[PDB]
Order: structure tokens, then sequence, then C-alpha cells
């Protein structure tokens, strides 16, 4: 999913 | 020789995360932990002076300090990241601390999102020739002199  | 001495001490990295079922009023979707601690019978706190876990940016003072167990971080998040874990030794020579980097993921590889997962890294120090008070707080917590 989303990473930062 | 039968003059030096090599020590061995083992670390565990791990964490869990888990999907919200309500998220929060900034969309964080997830809570997570990540801890480091000793394995069966040992005491890390006899060498480790603290532990330092690097949150990302978005997160308030993403600087995390343990100067005791447990050595852990609580938080909720949105996003998966690579967190800097720095553990500093009790020793006045090098090496005074060692880094590791962690993958704090809350999803696994398959494509799927999943509701909660957990995840466990071990890692083995040696250490060749250290003084004589850091070695000992390296056995005292559990660590191996090794044998020839």
């Amino acid at each position: 999913a989303a990473r930062k | 020789m039968d003059n030096q001495c090599t020590v061995q001490v083992r670390l565990e990295l791990g964490h869990r995360a888990q999907l919200r079922k309500k998220p929060t009023t900034e969309g964080f979707t997830h809570d997570w932990m990540v801890f480091v601690r000793g394995p069966e019978q040992c005491d890390i706190q006899h060498f480790v002076e603290k532990v330092v876990f690097w949150l990302h940016d978005s997160f308030p003072k993403p600087r995390r300090v343990c100067k005791e167990p447990p050595y852990k971080v609580e938080e909720s998040g949105y996003a998966g990241f690579i967190m800097p874990i720095e553990v500093h030794f009790k020793n006045k020579e090098e090496p005074r601390k060692v880094c590791f980097t962690y993958d704090l993921f809350l999803n696994l590889e398959g494509n799927p999102p999943v509701n909660h997962l957990n995840h466990l890294r071990c890692e083995k120090l040696t250490f060749n020739n250290p003084t004589t008070e850091f070695r000992y707080k390296l056995l005292r917590a559990g660590g191996v002199m090794v044998m020839p």
C-alpha cells in the first residue's frame, strides 16, 4: 500500500 | 590465541500492526508498535545505554528515545516506512552504537492488504577484544564468550  | 576474547550477543527487532476498524480524524488507518528486545533469559539493559527509534518526519517528536526496557514505540499511521533504529552501548570505546534500518511495514508482499501482521528479525552482534568493563556487561546480559 502507501509508503512514505 | 589463548589471549584473545570474542563475545557474541543477540538482539531481536520486531513490530506488529493492526488495521483500525475506524480511521482517525487524520485518516490514520493502522495502529503499530516497533520493539527491540533480547532473546530468552537475556537482559540487554546491562550493555545497552539507550535505543533510539527514528520515525518519519510526519510524526510529533520523531526521535523516540528509550533508556530502559521495554524498548518500544507505539504509534498510529497510514503508511509503511523505513525506520533507523540505533542501539547505543554502555562502552567508553568503539563501537559506541550499532545502527539498523528496519522496515516498518503495514501490509505484506502479497498485493492484497491484511488486517494485522507481526514480524521478528534476529541480529547477532560480535565484539572482538572488548574492554574489561564492556565485556562484563555483554556477558552479564546473556552474552556468549566464543570458545575456540
